[PDB]
Formats: structure tokens, sequence, C-alpha cells
């Protein structure tokens, strides 16, 4: 997804507290993006037996 | 005219750094200089 941050010319990657890379700069068109997994939320199955 | 320069030497130390929401370094505390900064390094 489109991001909002911007950093120095000598910086390419940014990481989270858990050292997960969440910000990447596209090398062709100089824009900043954001990554997030599409596995999210909790499910629960109810069975009568 | 007359000018002056200052020269210091580097030492191996342990640093505590903090960044703001733009990644700019705004403060730094070195340990081993006084007990309060040692407490801040520990905590
Ligand atoms: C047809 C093609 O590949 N055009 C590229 C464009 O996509 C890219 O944004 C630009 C700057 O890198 O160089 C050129
Ligand atoms: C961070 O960047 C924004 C946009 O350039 C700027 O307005 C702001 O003063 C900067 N600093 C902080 C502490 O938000």
């Amino acid at each position: 997804t489109n991001s909002t941050k911007k950093f120095q010319p000598f910086q390419q990657f940014g990481r989270d507290v858990s050292d997960f890379t969440d910000s990447v700069r596209d090398p062709k068109t100089l824009e900043i993006l954001d990554i997030a997994p599409c596995s999210y939320g909790g499910v629960s199955v109810i069975t009568p037996g | 005219d007359a000018s002056a320069y200052f020269v210091g030497h580097l030492k191996p130390l342990t640093m505590l750094v903090d960044f703001d929401e733009n990644g700019t370094i705004i403060d730094a505390i070195d340990c081993s200089q006084d007990p309060l900064s040692e407490l801040k390094c520990t905590t």
C-alpha cells in the first residue's frame, strides 16, 4: 500500500521493533510503500459434536 | 584573521539513542559517566 514516510538518500530500508521490514522504496519510480501480511484476525469453529 | 580548532579522541563506549517519528536523532545518553546515566542505561 501507499505509505507516508520519507528518509535520507543513503537509506533504503526501514524496520519495526521486531526487525520486520515494513517500509521499502521502489527503485524504478522513487516512492515509498508499506507492507502488511494478509493473514490477520482470529477464527473459531463451533461444533455440536 | 585568527581562528581556533578543537581535537578530541574517540573511546569504545556503550550508547543509548532515541529517534522521533521522522528518524531524527534527538537525544543520547552515554553510560559510565555518572550513576544516573548508568541507571538510564540499565532501565
Ligand atoms: C517530522 O516531519 C514533518 C514533515 O516534514 C515535520 O512537519 C515535523 O516537524 C517533523 N518532526 C516531528 C517531531 O514531527
